[PDB]
């Protein structure tokens, strides 16, 4: 029973790191989009990145 | 010698379209720097990855 409380300690510990890893209300690890694209030349042009959810 | 005289009206009228022409110019130089600037806006905010506020 010890081991199993500090297990679920451990998985909230992880869900609330992998929740609050936002920047400027965006965040490309907690699975809140499917990707993001960021400028990359002056047509309009991205750079684009896959989200990857932790 | 009255033809050769009847130029004078000739001459200014040319220098006012001069100075049109310049005051148009001007205001060209301006909306062209505008025109720019409105480049570079509309380029910052084409990006999916800024927050409501931002845009």
């Amino acid at each position: 029973n010890a081991l199993k409380s500090d297990f679920d300690s451990l998985r909230d510990q992880i869900e609330k790191a992998a929740t609050n890893a936002k920047f400027n209300g965006v965040s490309i690890a907690d699975g809140s989009t499917t990707k993001l694209t960021f400028l990359a030349n002056s047509d309009g042009s991205g750079f684009t990145v896959n989200a990857k959810t932790i | 010698s009255a033809t050769a005289a009847s130029m004078n009206a000739v001459k200014d009228s040319l220098q006012r379209g001069q100075s049109t022409i310049d005051v148009a110019l001007a205001a060209g130089d301006t909306i062209t720097d505008l025109l720019g600037k409105m480049k570079e806006k509309a380029l910052a905010a084409s990006d999916t990855s800024l927050n409501t506020a931002s845009f």
